[PDB]
RNA sequence: GGCCUGCU
RNA sequence: AGUAGAAACAAGGCC
């Protein structure tokens, strides 16, 4: 209502009426930006020179009544002098800090919602886990990536339209949404903003920031997933590198993409390996992705891919079927077949023996960027339909089908040097060699296949040798189509054998996989590939001495757990913890020892407190002769590369982390044994083996005052509860004994 | 021992330690006075590289003009502006043949853009010379003055809101018998005859260039009027559309994409060559680039690009070179004098250089005036035969890319061949051949062809060396680009916008330099510490614990004492610094959210506070009381343009009221051609109608608002 | 880490010309 | 459409042989390529060529340094000859009132004598400088006698400060209508700078600006607690760097410049009409960790109504020193050295009793020089980024961090400096300090000549490097490059020194 | 002396 | 005098 009253008052005057009437809606932008003050050419100089003056800030007129003229001392906070070309009055930064320390309060509970992207970023960073740092050359290739972690797959204009419809329903204009996905996201947003008190402009800006997708050109090497590119400055260097696992939406898509690329790489490397089976097994057991081990995902996620299936079978777990050909996945759906072990000649007159199959049979081709369905007979193709995306995809599918047909029209087309021996001097599969030869270009296979008539049924399009559709005469048996997906996703995982050279086979005797099918494409992982291999323990690295020590105490846990309780002095003075002690610095051995022994002793004293991780962690430090002391520690240093790696008493670390899900212990990126569940594990929230003379009753409470620190706790006395901030910025309650 | 830093290059290859030879830590040279001594030199030099051209006399502006195109072929290596039209068209035709359909698609995209663009786009520009005050005014102010004068003088087709309509108004203006303006000195009406207004529309304002790195002699930079802005915009749009489709054009992309393109070109050339073929990379540089790109060649290119296109599009694209060919370069501030004996100084406007006696000047400025005087007309000098500064960089880069393409071994018809990457004024050319004389012939062919097209290679800043080591617009390449960190050094200080903006911008700069320019971890940490130190010293926001005494320390200390969780205060309020190498991508206020007190958290980010300016390099920012905006210089008050401030006040009041009526005006620019009052009244009426139909508004309020709207309409109609 | 320049000459100069002692201290 | 005046302009904006725009468009539309370029190439003269002149070990020649009177000091504060009156004080950075600190430091040296001139200005009114120092000392006594110490003190507008700070010097501005027939009316003197030759003092100053002091001139605040291993490695390397750079004297110069420029800017932005008195201060930690505060001298800002970012605020700079000007008189051309006291310092021999001098001079700095002097801390970033690049490049080859042995084992060394025995190697520490000193001097002696020379010499340096890599370089016009380089060396001491270094490098390289 | 400006 | 370098500052406008 007051809008029209203000409009009337404004138009009452002459100049205001003239500007109101003459100017049209289009000129509003020009009138808004109409200003005499030009932009700063050197903002830094002006800012440095302006803060020296009094009143270098401009604030709305409301300051006049919201903030006093002067603070307690008498320093002016605002001046009635007006700005150059506005009603804003001039104030000094004293005004800003006065507002911050005395200004009206408010409930900011909705602030995390409005800026949800930044708080989600902090959430990811807080829950992220680090690993060892590797010094090694980085091939910093430059490519385009996505910088928005949660882009909603919308163009800038489409995103603007969605924002305007969500926040400004009436101003949407002529635009009407079309895609059902847009409508779904619009409804999702509208439901959650049915009542929001913040200004519409802020909501619109937030939706624009968290919907529009952003792309920038960066020198990335490893990653490219929007979550990884966010922290690119922390996991990528000129010579150094680090493994980082963002603590966020471990989306199945990203995990499976990383798994697929890792499978491709491992298979490619195993192909050249002297003993591919053993090397593949050890490397699969000696690598992880995104902080999760390869075996866990492999046994968990079912994902169809030649390399992925190869890894699945290698472990001996349940293995898939539906044989593949030329990188495509074939599923028979009709008929029997028998090989014949026959002999023939080529067009280049080279003689060769092959195995041709019997019977009429239909097949369901599948692939990465194509799809097809085939019907054939003994040595003879019957029909072929294809569903590729691009024209070269259909060409690939067609040449693969022609090779699969084993027709003499293909045999009498082979021309040139096609030697069936590998780099390793291993005779190569004939089929893959033909299929690789016909992938440069299959011109001769096209002019030598044949021609037939067609009924012109369904209005189907004709075939193309070199992009020439022929709607009345065409290749024999071959058809043109474009389906959306193959017949159906197969339903059976089979058993198999493997030769030394990784030639997978089935129960009957047919061939199922081989190192020639591994597509070949060199993709980019989404999650960091923790390809632990050279990354090692030399002949005896910490991954050896240290990592191994923890492994020994894991394996002998059954008698250490009971020797730890009775006669423990004969466990500390043990011949297995001596290589470890050589790494602890000679000055802080006995201090650590007294600390840890007092920990374990008062952990034995009070009942209901037992954590196997603490005992497995702190024993190599109690080996040394005990020197007494009065202080306390948040970590324990061990010298690994003239560098002090700190092992945290309370909680996990990049050097020592026990996963609570898969129960594996992990030292330095190397597995060190599965850890077992003692039934006497006190699940009471109490931790008696973190502080020297103090327990940990639980989480913080605001009654006992602010958070004291580790090095200021001797002030307390008997029975004096208190709060302490320890660990990775975590406050807890403690109690003296 | 005499320490000698330059001796470090005996061991470290020059490329790796190239950051040492960039003195980007001291104040850049600044022009200390009038740019009228460099503008006359530029005019004279432009007329001296084309003197053999064909003189003439423009029949509308009435000023002499030079036409070097199709002039005599150069006979010496000295710079030559005698571009050959046949050769330019051959270059363009071969470029089109090598890239089929480039021009057709570019024209389609530009036709869409020109049919769609609005007049508001001319506001997003830097300083422009407004022809109604003979001064430099921001883009928006100049556009507003121009539209006001057009409406006053009968031109009103720009009210449609499209930019092309405003261009139609601009063209129809030049035919107007006599324009008139109402500038203040209570105001006077000054009437400009046809020729005076025409000369004022074509005029270019020239000011000296400031903060230039890597030159001992100051340059001159010009800013175009407001009539020529739109045509230049459309031509630049077309040139950018064309360049984005060229693999050899590096101009329309950022630094990293330039790196990618250049690396791809080097890999394609050097690697694909067999063992026997040689390679040679020329890290050259063109001399006097602007003083030789004759606008008539741009017109020839624009006519060849727009073949088989609607006549209207062809005309609207061609109008820009036609206006630039007749440009008059306004001299500048004019010299200044002194009297040692009489102890006084005087300032002479640049206008009276044509009439003033030559007994005052030096032995060099006297010659400059004597030589520039014939070209002067009403205080401006004809500058037809060249450009002033850029304003067509995209099209010039198209020409450079064409000449680079002209050696694909399909047009060379010889063993030697070349290619490379072109960025306006800078090129890297990679020659191949079977023997050294082949490389010599290839270089000679490239140089001669460039000379024909009217672009000269600088022979005093170019060297040819075996492929591998080379340089390109300060991106050194030694078997892989090496990051020189001394170019981005000026960005580290506090930018100077405001507190939150400065924090975000500094941390973002550190992160980006860690990503791109290979800034190490330890160096990044030291940069972070130094930035925090500088930021505190500039904003007086010291940690509070310290006993620092400043104008702001008292209540920073008071707030520090008041707070409970002292580890949550913003660095702007005296809190501790919590950044590290792992937090650089998180805005500060979002970083300390867990550690903040409820009271301080509420006071800090309070929408009711009167400091936030409702928003305004992409620095990630969070609205907060520390987002205030700095004051303005207020220097106008003394001058005679005091009345403009009242205009600003009234405009801001009206636009704020409109914002009140239409919520979306702030977010998306408001379109439409209905007067503001009519739109406001219609919105009010419809709002009241819908509220009364189903809502809170009742019959009494509906009647009151309707009668108020009726009287508002009555007041309007008066 | 304490820097140690071989050209240190910590005993070469009888007194630092810039930062002397003058005062009885 | 185009009609009227626009069409009449378009008909005059075509190649010479065309008459109307429509005819030109008809010609272009019907255009088809017919070997015009290849036809004009032969027609063109054969003198237009790009002959490649091979660059060989003998081709380059030493740069031609200018000739003239030796150059003199131009920095805003003495670098090598800078005494410090210190007093142990438990304060950090900005804590304390600068005037009180200055007077306390002054009350430690008891050897004050009656000042007299010992090296006049040769162009000034030196008695004015003597009276200015007298007035400053009297004013310090006055402020000391007062109860409270004002934050800033405004000097009295006497004739001595009035002349020294150049007040009423600017000619009165007048319009040209009446000042037209004046006999001596001319244009402002705009001529090439006077040529000056290279002196021996700048090399010695750069030498002293790379040595390791026994103090700690930079004390940086804390940083966020480290968690990731990269943060720990970075912290170790940063400890190394900040130890190797905090003790350099170039960092003392950095801090002096930052403080002086900050104080001058803040004082000129507030007291735009009074002559302030801004003592120079700098604070450091001794080898035993004890805090100290230092007092180099005093600055007396003049009237400072700065409008453009190039105007000049004159400030007479008074500085202490122990070096007698009658040893390098060609260096102290613009100062007015006085003999104020007689210190009694303790050395390896004990009491020595050298005289003390005051180097008074006028000077000026603009609003842009002050800003870029306040922003002088980027020299540390430049030098440390270079050192980090070198260390990482070496450590990439050997799969382990190399910083520790680089800084401690005195491992692989770089060629830095030039002694009579030849080129002298230097450890990574000295390389870091030398690069930092080079950056600091670039900031202190900034000028257009430096920019031009740096660019035109980087070109030749890259050519020489290409030669040294057996890449078979080649130049189209080397003489032009040399002439462009030699045009920048005019009178700037730093530019002359850099040219001398480049000549030495060319001598040692290619041989 | 008073007012006004410190990129106009 | 001084800064500074191809032209300026070393205060400017008005009543």
């Amino acid at each position: 209502m007051e809008r029209i009253k203000e409009l009337r008052d404004l138009m009452s005057q002459s100049r205001t009426r003239e500007i109101l009437t003459k100017t049209t809606v289009d000129h509003m932008a020009i009138i808004k930006k109409y200003t005499s003050g030009r932009q700063e050419k050197n903002p830094a100089l002006r800012m440095k020179w302006m803060m020296a003056m009094k009143y270098p800030i401009t604030a709305d007129k409301r300051i006049m009544e919201m903030i006093p003229e002067r603070n307690e001392q008498g320093q002016t906070l605002w001046s009635k002098t007006n700005d150059a070309g506005s009603d804003r009055v001039m104030v000094s930064p004293l005004a800003v800090t006065w507002w911050n320390r005395n200004g009206p309060t408010t409930s900011a509970v909705h602030y995390p919602k409005i800026y949800k992207t930044y708080f989600e970023k902090v959430e990811r960073l807080k829950h992220g886990t680090f690993g060892p740092v590797h010094f090694r050359n980085q091939v910093k290739i430059r490519r385009r990536v996505d910088i928005n972690p949660g882009h909603a797959d919308l163009s800038a204009k489409e995103a603007q339209d969605v924002i305007m419809e969500v926040v400004f329903p009436n101003e949407v204009g002529a635009r009407i949404l079309t895609s059902e996905s847009q409508l779904t996201i619009t409804k999702e947003k509208k439901e959650e903003l049915q009542d929001c008190k913040i200004s519409p402009l802020m909501v619109a800006y937030m939706l624009e920031r968290e919907l529009v997708r952003k792309t920038r050109f960066l020198p990335v090497a490893g990653g490219t997933s929007s979550v990884y590119i966010e922290v690119l400055h922390l996991t990528q260097g000129t010579c150094w590198e680090q493994m980082y696992t963002p603590g966020g939406e471990v989306r199945n898509d990203d995990v499976d993409q990383s798994l697929i690329i890792a499978a491709r790489n491992i298979v490619r490397r195993a192909t050249v390996s002297a003993d591919p089976l053993a090397s593949l097994l050890e490397m699969c057991h000696s690598t992880q992705i995104g902080g999760i081990r390869m075996v866990d995902i492999l046994r968990q996620n079912p994902t169809e891919e030649q390399a992925v299936d190869i890894c699945k079978a290698a472990m001996g777990l349940r293995i898939s079927s539906s044989f593949s050909f030329g990188g495509f996945t074939f599923k028979r759906t009709s008929g029997s077949s028998v090989k014949r072990e026959e002999e023939v000649l080529t067009g280049n007159l080279q003689t060769l023996k092959i195995r041709v199959h019997e019977g009429y049979e239909e097949f369901t081709m599948v692939g990465r960027r194509a799809t097809a369905i085939l019907r054939k007979a003994t040595r003879r193709l019957i029909q072929l339909i294809v569903s590729g995306r691009d024209e070269q995809s259909i060409a690939e599918a067609i040449i693969v089908a022609m090779v699969f047909s084993q027709e003499d029209c293909m045999i009498k087309a082979v021309r040139g040097d096609l030697n069936f021996v590998n780099r390793a001097n291993q005779r190569l599969n004939p089929m893959h060699q033909l299929l690789r030869h016909f992938q440069k270009d299959a011109k001769v296979l096209f002019q030598n296949w044949g021609i037939e008539p067609i009924d012109n049924v369904m209005g189907m399009i004709g075939i193309l040798p070199d992009m020439t559709p022929s709607t009345e005469m065409s290749m024999r048996g071959v058809r043109v189509s474009k389906m959306g997906v193959d017949e159906y996703s197969s339903t059976e995982r089979v058993v198999v054998s493997i030769d030394r050279f990784l030639r997978v086979r089935d129960q009957r005797g047919n061939v199922l996989l081989s190192p020639e099918e591994v597509s070949e494409t060199q993709g980019t992982e989404k999650l960091t590939i923790t390809y632990s291999s050279s990354m090692m323990w030399e002949v005896n690295g910490p991954e050896s001495v240290l990592v191994n020590t923890y492994q020994w105490i894991i394996r002998n846990w059954e008698t250490v757990k009971i020797q730890w309780s009775q006669n423990p002095t004969m466990l500390y003075n043990k011949m297995e913890f001596e290589p470890f002690q050589s790494l602890v610095p000679k000055a802080a051995r006995g201090q650590y020892s007294g600390f840890v022994r007092t920990l374990f002793q008062q952990m034995r004293d009070v009942l209901g407190t037992f954590d196997t991780v603490q005992i497995i962690k702190l024993l190599p430090f109690a080996a040394a002769p005990p020197k007494q002391s009065r202080m306390q520690f948040s970590s324990l240093t061990v010298n690994v590369r003239g560098s002090g790696m700190r092992i945290l008493v309370r909680g996990n670390s990049p050097v020592f982390n026990y996963n609570k899900a898969t129960k594996r212990l992990t030292v330095l990126g190397k597995d060190a044994g599965a850890l077992t569940e003692d039934p006497d594990e006190g699940t009471a929230g109490v931790e008696s083996a973190v502080l020297r003379g103090f327990l940990i009753l639980g989480k913080e409470d605001r009654r006992y005052g602010p958070a004291l620190s580790i090095n200021e706790l001797s002030n307390l006395a008997k029975g004096e509860k208190a709060n302490v901030l320890i660990g990775q910025g975590d406050v807890v309650l403690v109690m003296k004994r | 021992m005499d320490v000698n830093p330059t001796l470090l290059f005996l061991k470290v290859p020059a490329q790796n330690a190239i950051s040492t030879t960039f003195p980007y830590t001291g104040d850049p040279p600044y022009s200390h006075g009038t740019g009228t001594g460099y503008t006359m030199d530029t005019v004279n030099r432009t007329h001296q590289y084309s003197e053999k051209g064909r003189w003439t006399t423009n029949t509308e502006t009435g000023a002499p003009q030079l036409n070097p195109i199709d002039g005599p072929l150069p006979e010496d290596n000295e710079p030559s502006g005698y571009a050959q039209t046949d050769c330019v068209l051959e270059a363009m035709a071969f470029l089109e043949e090598s890239h089929p359909g480039i021009f057709e698609n570019s024209c389609l995209e530009t036709m869409e853009v020109v049919q769609q663009t609005r007049v508001d786009k001319l506001t997003q520009g830097r300083q422009t010379y407004d022809w109604t005050l003979n001064r430099n005014q921001p883009a928006a102010t100049a556009l507003a003055n121009t539209i006001e004068v057009f409406r006053s003088n009968g031109l009103t087709a720009n009210e449609s809101g499209r930019l092309i309509d405003f261009l139609k108004d601009v063209m129809e203006s030049m035919d107007k018998e006599e324009m008139e303006i109402t500038t203040h000195f209570g105001k006077k009406k000054q009437r400009l005859n046809k020729r005076s207004y025409l000369i004022r529309a074509l005029t270019l304002n020239t000011m000296t260039k400031d903060a230039e790195r890597g030159k001992l002699k100051r340059r001159a930079i010009a800013t175009p009027g407001m009539q020529i802005r739109g045509f230049v915009y459309f031509v630049e749009t077309l040139a950018r559309s064309i360049c984005e489709k060229l693999e050899q054009s590096g101009l329309p992309v950022g630094g990293n994409e330039k790196k990618a393109k250049l690396a791809n070109v080097v890999r394609k050339m050097m690697t694909n060559s067999q063992d026997t073929e040689l390679s040679f990379t020329i890290t050259g540089d063109n001399t006097k680039w602007n003083e030789n790109q004759n606008p008539r060649m741009f017109l020839a290119m624009i006519t060849y690009i727009t073949r088989n296109q609607p006549e209207w599009f062809r005309n609207v694209l061609s109008i820009a070179p036609i206006m630039f060919s007749n440009k008059m370069a306004r001299l500048g501030k004019g010299y200044m004098f002194e009297s040692k004996s009489m102890k006084l100084r005087t300032q002479i406007p640049a206008e009276m250089l044509a009439s003033i006696d030559l007994k005052y000047f030096n032995d060099s400025t006297r010659k400059k005036i004597e030589k520039i005087r014939p070209l002067l007309i009403d205080g401006t000098a004809s500058l037809s035969p060249g450009m002033m500064m850029g304003m067509f960089n995209m099209l010039s880069t198209v020409l450079g890319v064409s000449i680079l393409n002209l050696g694909q071994k399909r047009y060379t018809k010889t063993t030697y061949w070349w290619d490379g990457l072109q960025s306006s004024d800078d090129f890297a050319l990679i020659v191949n051949a079977p023997n050294h004389e082949g490389i010599q012939a290839g270089v000679d062919r490239f140089y001669r062809t460039c000379k024909l097209l009217g672009i000269n290679m600088s022979k005093k800043k170019s060297y040819i060396n075996r492929t591998g080591t080379f340089e390109f617009t300060s991106f050194f390449y030694r078997y892989g680009f090496v990051a020189n960190f001394s170019m981005e050094l000026p960005s580290f200080g506090v930018s100077g916008i405001n507190e939150s903006a400065d924090m975000s911008i500094g941390v973002t700069v550190i992160k980006n330099n860690m990503i791109n320019n290979d800034l190490g971890p330890a160096t990044a940490q030291m940069a972070l510490q130094l930035f925090i130190k500088d930021y505190r010293y500039t904003y007086r926001c010291h940690r509070g614990d310290t006993q620092i005494q400043t104008r702001r320390s008292f209540e920073i200390k008071k707030l520090w004492e008041q707070t409970r969780s002292k580890a949550g205060l913003l660095v702007s309020d005296g809190g501790p610094n919590l950044y590290n190498i792992r937090n650089l991508h998180i805005p500060e206020v979002c970083l300390k959210w867990e550690l903040m007190d409820e009271d301080y958290q509420g006071r800090l980010c309070n929408p009711l506070n009167p400091f936030v300016s409702h928003k305004e390099m992409e620095y990630d920012a969070v609205a907060t009381t520390h987002s205030w905006i700095p004051k303005r210089n207020r220097s106008i008050l003394n001058t005679s343009q005091r009345g403009i401030l009242e205009d600003e006040q009234m405009y801001q009041k009206c636009c704020n009221l409109f914002e009140k009526f239409f919520p979306s005006s702030s977010y998306r620019r408001p379109v439409g051609i209905s007067s503001m009052v009519e739109a406001m009244v219609s919105r009010a009426r419809i709002d009241a109608r819908i509220d009364f139909e189903s809502g809170r508004i009742k019959k009494e309020e509906f009647a009151e608002i309707m009668k108020i709207c009726s009287t508002i309409e009555e007041l309007r109609r008066q | 880490y304490s820097p140690t320049s071989p050209s240190y000459s910590p005993t070469s100069p009888s007194y630092s010309p810039t930062s002397p002692s003058y005062s009885p201290t | 459409e185009i009609t009227g005046t626009m069409r009449r302009l378009a008909d005059q904006s075509l190649p010479p042989n065309f008459s109307s725009l429509e005819n030109f468009r008809a010609y272009v539309d019907g255009f088809e390529p017919n070997g015009y370029i290849e036809g004009k190439l032969s027609q063109m003269s054969k003198e237009v060529n790009a002959r490649i002149e091979p660059f060989l070990k003998t081709t380059p020649r030493p740069l031609r340094l200018p000739d003239g009177p030796p150059c003199s000091q131009r920095s805003k504060f003495l670098l090598m000859d800078a005494l410090k009156l210190s007093i142990e004080d438990p304060s950090h950075e900005g804590e304390g009132i600068p005037l009180y600190d200055a007077i306390k430091c002054m009350r430690t040296f008891f050897g004050w004598k009656e000042p007299n001139v010992v090296k006049p200005h040769e162009k000034g009114i030196n008695p004015n400088y003597l009276l200015a120092w007298k007035q400053v000392l009297a004013e310090l006594q006055d402020i000391e006698n007062e109860e409270k110490i004002p934050k800033t003190k405004n000097m009295k507008k006497t004739s001595q400060l009035k002349w020294a700070l150049g007040e009423n010097m600017a000619p009165e501005k007048v319009d040209f209508d009446d000042c037209k027939d004046v006999s001596d009316l001319k244009q402002y003197d705009s001529d090439e700078p006077e040529l000056r030759s290279l002196a021996s003092w700048i090399q010695s100053e750069f030498n002293k600006a790379c040595e390791l002091t026994d103090s700690s001139w930079i004390e940086l605040d804390e940083i966020g607690e480290d968690v990731a291993p990269i943060e720990h490695i970075a912290s170790m390397r940063r400890n190394y760097f900040t130890a190797e750079v905090s003790h350099c004297r170039a960092t003392e110069y950095i801090m002096k410049g930052v403080y002086i420029n900050t104080a001058l800017l803040n004082a000129s932005c507030a007291a735009m009409d009074d002559f302030q008195l801004i003592p120079m201060i700098s604070k450091c930690r001794t080898k035993e960790g004890r805090r100290k505060t230092n007092l180099y001298g005093f600055i007396i800002k003049g009237r400072s109504h700065l409008r453009n970012d190039t105007d000049v605020v004159n400030f007479v700079s008074m500085e202490f020193s122990l070096t007698d000007p009658r040893l390098e008189p060609h260096k102290w051309e613009k100062y007015c050295v006085l003999e104020i006291g007689d210190m009694l310092l303790r050395s390896a021999i004990g009491q020595v009793s050298r005289p003390m001098f005051l180097y008074v001079r006028t000077n000026g700095t603009s609003k842009i020089k002050m800003k870029w002097g306040m922003e002088m801390r980027r020299c540390l970033l430049q030098s440390l980024q270079q050192i980090e690049s070198m260390i990482e490049a070496e450590s990439s080859v050997k799969e382990k961090d190399m910083t520790k042995e680089f800084f401690e084992n005195k491992s692989e060394t770089w060629p830095i400096g030039e002694s009579p025995k030849g080129v002298e190697e230097g450890s990574i520490g000295k390389v870091c300090r030398t690069l930092l000193a080079k950056s600091v001097f670039n900031s202190l002696y900034a000028s257009p000549q430096l920019e031009g020379f740096s660019a035109e010499s980087r070109k030749l340096l890259l050519i020489v490097q290409a030669l040294r890599d057996n890449l078979e370089p080649g130049t189209f016009d080397l003489g032009g490059l040399y002439e462009a380089i030699e045009e920048c060396l005019i009178n700037d001491p730093w530019v002359l020194l850099n040219a001398s270094w480049f000549n030495s490098f060319l001598t040692h390289a290619l041989r």
